[PDB]
């Protein structure tokens, strides 16, 4: 009941895109299809641990940069920006600006805006 | 005899007097038959 409707656009990428859903849907079994869900599933949980476990290395290195540019004084780090980083609510420039800022001024707990999420591409009739 | 023996059969319209049963079950194992195409062409022509 409330599809946007740049989601009901159509275009000759979307064409191309229904076959692809169509064989995903009602081409492939399944059966098939319910296995490569399980796989997928643990990949992505093997993917989260792996994420978790660099976000965890990206607050060290936090402290780090937060050391080296306010002396010795600020060696915390914002677990706001740790939830950030985890939730994917930070663009890479947002994360350069942040870190170059703990590594020459310190301030740990002034964080860089939240990124927008990234609106649907268009293209007239192409997608 | 010829009424119920090859008359009123053979005078009437095979649409009347054939279930719709047949052709439900003709179409479902026709569709059952062709149902792994797309994945077979894809398999054929995306192979060496
Ligand atoms: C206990 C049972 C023993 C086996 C069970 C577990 C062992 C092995 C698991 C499968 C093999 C390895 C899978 C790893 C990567 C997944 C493959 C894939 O591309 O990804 C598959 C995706 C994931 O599934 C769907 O995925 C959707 C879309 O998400 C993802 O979809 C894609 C994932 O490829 C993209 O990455 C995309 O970015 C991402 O969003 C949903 O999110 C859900 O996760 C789910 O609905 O499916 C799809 O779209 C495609 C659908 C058809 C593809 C079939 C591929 C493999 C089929 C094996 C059949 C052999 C039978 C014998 C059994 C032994 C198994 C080897
Ligand atoms: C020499 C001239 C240039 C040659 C090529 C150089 C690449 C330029 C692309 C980088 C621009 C980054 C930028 O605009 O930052 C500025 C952007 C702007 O920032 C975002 O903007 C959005 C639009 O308003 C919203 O406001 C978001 O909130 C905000 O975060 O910041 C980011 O870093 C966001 C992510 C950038 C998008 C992906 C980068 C593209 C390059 C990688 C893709 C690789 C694919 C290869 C195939
Ligand atoms: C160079 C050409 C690049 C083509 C455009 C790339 C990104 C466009 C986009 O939003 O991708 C959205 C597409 C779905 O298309 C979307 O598919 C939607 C239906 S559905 O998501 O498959 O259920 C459909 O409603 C929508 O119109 C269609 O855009 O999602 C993807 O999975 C992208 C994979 C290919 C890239």
């Amino acid at each position: 009941t409330d599809i946007p409707w740049a989601e009901k656009r159509w275009t000759l990428f979307s064409t191309v895109w229904y076959l692809v859903q169509q064989l995903r849907f009602v081409g492939t079994p399944p059966a098939l299809r319910y296995v490569a869900f399980l796989g997928w599933r643990a990949l992505m949980f093997q993917v989260y641990a792996a994420h978790k476990a660099l976000v965890l290395w990206q607050c060290k290195l936090d402290a780090g940069l937060a050391r080296i540019g306010s002396g010795g004084a600020t060696a915390t780090f914002s677990k706001t920006m740790a939830l950030r980083r985890l939730h994917w609510r930070n663009s890479p420039l947002a994360e350069a600006l942040y870190a170059l800022n703990l590594y020459k001024t310190g301030r740990v707990h002034l964080l860089p805006p939240v990124a927008k999420p990234i609106p649907r591409p268009t293209f007239f009739w192409l997608f | 005899w010829i009424a119920y023996g090859f008359l009123v059969e053979w005078s009437s319209d095979f649409i009347t007097i054939i279930p719709e049963n047949v052709d439900i079950y003709i179409w479902n194992v026709f569709s059952k038959i062709y149902r792994t195409i797309p994945l077979s062409f894809i398999s054929t022509t995306l192979g060496p």
